[PDB]
């Protein structure tokens, strides 16, 4: 009867590290784009 | 899911509603001829409040 849990780090957290690797990816792209 | 468990419950617990549920607290008498009605008489919503 105890289910009124919200969505903590543990709970979601690699949403934060997704996106991070999708933003280091981007950059990474960028700089080359230069070339 | 936040709603569903909030919606589940009966808003308001009737004769039926308290035994399927932990949450809400039900309590007499010590045998003040409440219980004694429940252990025997055996219903079994009444079955499982006695229990």
């Amino acid at each position: 009867s105890k289910e009124a849990s919200a969505l903590g780090v543990q709970n979601i957290g690699g949403i934060f590290i997704v996106l991070a690797a999708g933003l280091v990816l981007s950059v990474f792209v960028a700089v080359g784009e230069f070339l | 899911a936040f709603l569903t468990v909030e919606r589940m419950e009966s808003p308001i617990d009737s004769a039926d509603d308290l035994a399927k549920q932990t949450k809400i607290e039900y309590g007499a008498v010590e045998d003040g001829a409440t219980m004694t009605f429940f252990k025997k008489s055996k219903i079994s919503t009444y079955d499982k409040m006695w229990a």
